[PDB]
């Protein structure tokens, strides 16, 4: 698995043409959203892929 | 039951929210294949199986 490249998978509205994203934050969870952990929700945004 | 030999039970004909299954349950793991839990309460389904 090569541990290189990576794709968002939690985003919260889609995004126009031609744009990049390049800011880490983690999802909430119909709360203050955890800062730090992941539980039910609150994944990480970037998956790799391996 | 044991995993040998699991209980099924079918679900259907009625109205399914699937935002109440976050209290029971501390949620040691809670994981889907297909599909993503968020979304889970929207899509129509043919005969939800447990």
């Amino acid at each position: 698995g090569n541990y290189n490249y990576r794709y968002r998978l939690f985003r919260k509205s889609n995004l126009k043409p031609f744009e990049r994203d390049i800011s880490t934050e983690i999802y909430q969870a119909g709360n203050k959203p955890c800062n730090g952990v992941a539980g039910v929700n609150c994944y990480f945004p970037l998956q790799s892929y391996g | 039951a044991s995993v040998y030999a699991w209980n099924r039970k079918r679900i259907s004909n009625c109205v399914a929210d699937y935002s109440v299954l976050y209290n029971f349950a501390p949620f040691f793991a809670f994981k889907c294949y297909g599909v993503s839990p968020t979304k889970l309460n929207d899509l129509c389904f043919t005969n939800v199986y447990a």
